[PDB]
């Protein structure tokens, strides 16, 4: 449709987690935790005591919330689902994206897997499920081979989650349709079509036969289903609100269960009434992962909205009450630290800074044409920080910023990223001229220099770092192609910016040819030889005081002259002679209608 | 800000919109999603009808209102 | 009386004149502006070209009630005085178009409310400025649920009518309120944005009546775009609504059909719109009507049975003048 440009303000590594964690996995033989953030970031930390720092390495290809992972093929491969409506294939041991599918239509939320088939499914907010075989999905590119793709039909809204049985027979789907859909993946057939859930699921599990399947809905509850009788067989209602996450042991006979409420239980399957209570969390219960090296498992890692990743030690699980009200564990075994999310940012008068605030209370100052950070103000306060630095100037919106991921995310449309002309001294450069820039435009020339396509190199006034990943997408958040900055002279990344660049970006780039200048229609009227005018909407007032001194009044410097022998009022307010129209029709123009100004003598 | 249209069939659909924006350029962004003429719109908030040279602002139209979308049944 | 276009006034005026308190209500307000007047406005005016409308038709009804050889020539009653103030007020009405009926409605409720707030800050400068306030004014309560985080938020929004869908992208009233109110999933290109997730989310809403008023107007849209075409036919108007479904709190208050308008026309730009209204309460023969449907043509007073009048409005049979609004009162 419509394709945006975006990069990144970010540092060369994001080490900590920036956002909550959606999705969590294990490499039992490596020691291997992999947490897939909110932050498009999925991370590799060693979960050995003796490791003091746990950081491995960043797996960074993403551009949206990465809502599910699947570790596959003894630990060598992972699949990655996205918001950016990406299904990524990578190499788990080295940390590098090998293969993207980009199939579905909307959000990807959930992933499966069959260990005894190497099959994965994918679903998503387009109703659609895609069975891959992950052998098959072992191809460098679509141009080494591009592969097929056999789907599940018959889902009427949106997938929050799957669940597939370890020998690959059976897959189920939960959904806002409030019932759980049943197929063979095998023969893509329908099987059955459970009711009684009340809300959506958002949590699934199977056994490994594929007989019965444990359901956690938004609701509260908890079912037990016997897919050989079509029914449920059993419900627990141990959560006062949403459970989003759900775990079995291998037995299939002890589930721990988390949600919205902030708790982690474990019921036992075969008598509800004795359940435990292993810990009370800071924040809602994204996703929890069992670790599975013994027979009762000895921990759980607990992903939350917050950025820290939690173990806790599950030893000593056996009281004696139906519902205890006292935590197992009251302090975590094991702490991955988290950053800090942008949650609110303010664009300047300038339309050059941020203020961003993050969830620590800290002030940060932002160049979005440099793409940097300026300064860090720290727990100042916003509102007062954001009166301190007003200016009396109007500049044009010409780009958006989004937060999704904890870090700013800067987009440029067609519409609008070409609407911000300002003079090279008011942008803070200098060469022995005033000349006029347009701040898309220089952006553009900058994100994308290192193209061989678009060197004579750079825009010739600021550099954006090496390391900022460039996007390329669709409104609506499928993306088409990320880079980073200085990756744009290898052959692949030339030929994928030949098939992605919009000729939008092309024209200034590339065709090196200057946006339209906005002209601004004014009235100089005398205050109490009327005619409508159009100048450049960037002419300082100076430039009309000049124009009135020597049209209106034309009987030493001619400029000194014009600016002390006239003066210009509007809305009653003597206008600054450095003024540009822009700034007097955003500010001292209150009234409707085209501007009008007024003049007098001194 | 993100605000909610009730559109003719009851679907709502979703704009985002500025305080500054005026009607005129409501109803372009609800010609460009629904395909219905700016002349032929008529959108209404808290009961009263907006009219077009006015601003979201001076309609007390925040983030999460609704509109509501009709047409003119002439007779 | 039509004097050109003026039937979508007509039907307004038809109908304002039988709901619980207007006519007693405009009264007070020309009582006090009349005293405003003696002790010393566009708007004021509004209020004094209704009452004179109400007065002549009392006059009319009495004269047909005792003396059916006067008025021959139907004592010209005209809404064209009260179509000048309304052009004084609103540019749209100037000359002989046609105009909705519903927009109309607006702009005279709108008008008389704006009047009410004048006299009681004039008043509070140095109870009965309520009236459309307490007859025609109501409060929702939008609640919308990220289905990512599974925050509510509130909204709490006026309404004067609740406009529904006839169609889909035979149907009953209930399923139009049914659209109107109960819970839609905004989902692909109309993602809620969720400040709490910092991201485009889908998103349960639901609409929930708070405070009612005493008439209830629906406005069915009896249009869709396919340029744009009227859609012909009706859904079924039960005689007795009640809204506890999509209501905040239980209550055991029912709502019964009292008047409706519809508009004769295949097209959305030209039409006859028509007013037909139940009589509940106001020599005799005055009181034998009650129970029974008047229907208003051009100058025609139709009595009509309300079985006959239910049989014409059902889609069952083709009911060539399409319902456009629905007034329901408190019981
Ligand atoms: C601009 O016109 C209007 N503006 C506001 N309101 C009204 C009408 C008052 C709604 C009109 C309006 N339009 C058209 C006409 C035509 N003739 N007349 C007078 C009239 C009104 C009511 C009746 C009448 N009342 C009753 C009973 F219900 F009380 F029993 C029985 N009957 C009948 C069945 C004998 C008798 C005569 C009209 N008046
Ligand atoms: N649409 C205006 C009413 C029709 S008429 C014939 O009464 O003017
Ligand atoms: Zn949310």
């Amino acid at each position: 449709r419509k394709v945006q440009v975006s990069y990144v303000i970010r540092d060369e590594v994001e080490k900590y987690n920036r956002n909550g964690v959606n999705a969590l996995q294990l490499d039992p033989a490596l020691n291997r935790l992999f947490t897939a953030g909110r932050d498009s970031i999925i991370r590799i930390w060693s979960v050995n005591q003796h490791k003091q720092d746990p950081y491995i390495a960043s797996m960074e290809h993403h551009t949206d919330w990465v809502n599910d992972i699947v570790l596959c093929c003894n630990g060598k491969t992972l699949i990655s689902a996205s918001s950016d409506t990406t299904v990524k294939v990578w190499n788990a041991h080295k940390g590098f994206c090998m293969s993207t599918l980009r199939t579905h239509k909307d959000y990807v939320k959930a992933l499966a897997y069959a260990k005894d088939k190497e099959l994965v499914a994918s679903a998503g907010l387009d109703r659609q499920i895609f069975l891959w075989d992950v052998n098959t999905l072992t191809a460098l590119t679509a141009s080494n081979n591009t592969v097929t793709t056999s789907s599940l039909s018959g889902n009427k809204d949106s997938i929050y989650s799957l669940a597939m049985n370890q020998l690959g027979t059976i897959i189920v789907s939960g959904s806002t349709e409030k019932v759980l859909r049943v197929w063979d993946p095998r023969t893509c057939a329908k099987l059955m079509k459970l009711k009684g859930h009340t809300d959506n699921v958002k949590a699934l599990l199977l056994n490994r036969d594929g007989t019965q399947c444990l359901s956690g809905s938004s609701d509260g509850t908890i079912r037990l289903w016997s897919l050989g009788q079509q029914r449920c067989i059993a419900t627990y209602r141990v959560h006062d609100e949403g459970v989003w996450a759900l775990q079995v042991n291998d037995a299939f006979t002890h589930v721990y269960s988390g949600g919205r409420d902030r708790k982690i239980y474990c019921t036992d399957l075969r008598n509800p009434d004795i359940r435990v209570l292993i810990c009370e969390e800071k924040a809602p219960v994204l996703k929890m992962e069992l670790d599975r090296s013994a027979d009762p498992p000895p921990a759980i890692w607990v992903a939350t909205t917050k950025s820290t990743v939690n173990k806790w030690t599950l030893k000593g699980i056996h009281n004696d009450c139906t519902n205890p009200i006292t935590p197992l564990c009251t302090q975590p075994d094991q702490v991955i630290k988290g950053g800090a999310s942008i949650i609110q940012c303010h664009i300047l008068n300038d339309k050059r800074h941020i203020l961003t605030k993050d969830t620590n209370n800290n002030v940060a100052y932002w160049d979005v044409l440099k793409a940097c950070k300026v300064e860090d103000l720290g727990k100042v306060d916003f509102e007062d920080e954001i009166k301190k630095r007003f200016k009396m100037v109007y500049v044009p919106n010409w780009f958006s910023v989004d937060l999704k991921t904890g870090m700013l995310t800067i987009t440029l449309d067609e519409s609008d990223c070409f609407a911000a002309w300002v003079s090279a001294k008011d942008a803070g450069f200098s060469s022995g001229s005033d000349p006029k820039l347009n701040l898309g435009g220089l952006l553009l020339q900058a994100l994308l220099e290192y193209w061989p396509r678009t060197h004579v190199k750079g825009n010739g006034y600021f550099q954006v770092p090496p390391h900022t990943p460039v996007i390329f997408g669709e409104a609506g958040g499928r993306t088409l192609f990320r880079l980073l900055c200085r990756d744009s002279g290898g052959e692949t990344e030339s030929m994928l910016l030949n098939e992605t660049v919009p000729q939008w970006v092309i024209d200034i780039t590339v065709d090196k040819n200057m946006p339209k200048f906005n002209k601004i229609p004014f009235y100089l009227q005398p205050h109490a030889k009327k005619d409508r005018l159009s100048a450049s909407d960037m002419l300082q007032v100076r430039k009309v005081m000049e124009h009135v001194y020597e049209k209106i009044i034309n009987l030493e410097d001619i400029a000194v002259l014009a600016e002390e022998k006239i003066e210009l009022l509007c809305q009653d307010q003597v206008l600054d002679p450095n003024m540009d129209l822009r700034t007097v029709k955003h500010f001292i123009w209150k009234s409707g209608g085209d501007l009008t100004l007024h003049y007098r003598q001194k | 800000m993100q605000i909610f249209v009730k559109t003719l069939t009851g679907k709502t659909i979703t704009l985002e919109v500025e305080p500054s924006d005026t009607i005129e350029n409501v109803k372009a962004k609800i010609q460009d999603k629904e395909g219905i003429p700016p002349d032929q719109q008529r959108l209404i908030f808290a009961g009263k009808q907006l009219e077009d040279g006015r601003t979201l602002s001076d309609y007390n139209i925040q983030k999460e209102s609704t509109l509501h979308l009709v047409l003119r049944l002439r007779g | 009386n039509n004097l050109g276009n003026t039937c979508y006034l007509n039907s307004i005026l038809q109908v304002l004149y039988f709901c619980p308190g207007f006519k007693s209500g405009v009264k007070h307000l020309f009582n006090i502006i009349s005293r405003k007047k003696e002790a010393l406005l566009a708007s004021y005016e509004l209020i004094c070209s209704l009452q004179s409308l109400i007065i002549s038709v009392e006059q009319l009804q009495a004269s047909f009630l005792l003396n059916p050889e006067k008025y021959t020539d139907e004592l010209a009653t005209q809404p064209r005085r009260l179509l000048n103030t309304l052009r004084e007020l609103n540019p749209m009405y100037e000359g002989y178009l046609q105009h909705d009926a519903q927009e109309v409605l607006q702009c005279i409720l709108g008008n008389i409310q704006e009047t009410c707030q004048l006299l009681k800050k004039e008043e509070v400068k140095n109870i009965g400025f309520e009236l459309v306030e307490k007859l025609f004014q109501g409060q929702l309560v939008l609640r919308t649920r990220c289905l990512e985080c599974e925050s509510l938020t509130e909204r709490r929004e006026d309404f004067q009518d609740i406009s529904v869908p006839v169609q889909e992208d035979m149907k009953t009233l209930r399923w139009a309120i049914s659209q109107f109110a109960s819970v839609e999933r905004i989902v692909g290109e109309d993602k809620y944005f969720c400040e709490n997730c910092h991201h485009y989310t889908e998103a349960e809403r639901s609409l929930l009546f708070d405070k009612m008023p005493e008439v209830i107007t629906i406005h069915l849209k009896c249009f869709a775009a396919s340029g744009l075409s009227k859609i012909n036919t009706p859904l079924l108007t039960p005689l007795k609504l009640s809204l506890e479904e999509w209501s905040t709190k239980p209550t055991n208050d029912s709502y019964g059909l009292f008047a409706v308008v519809m508009h004769s026309g295949i097209t959305i730009s030209s039409g006859h719109y028509t007013a037909s209204v139940k009589v509940t309460d106001l020599v005799q023969s005055l009181k034998e009507y009650e129970g029974k449907w008047l229907l208003f043509d051009d100058s025609e007073v139709k009595v009509t049975e309300e079985k006959d009048f239910l049989n014409s409005l059902s889609p069952s049979t083709s009911p060539t003048s399409t319902p456009y609004l629905l007034f329901y009162k408190k019981l």
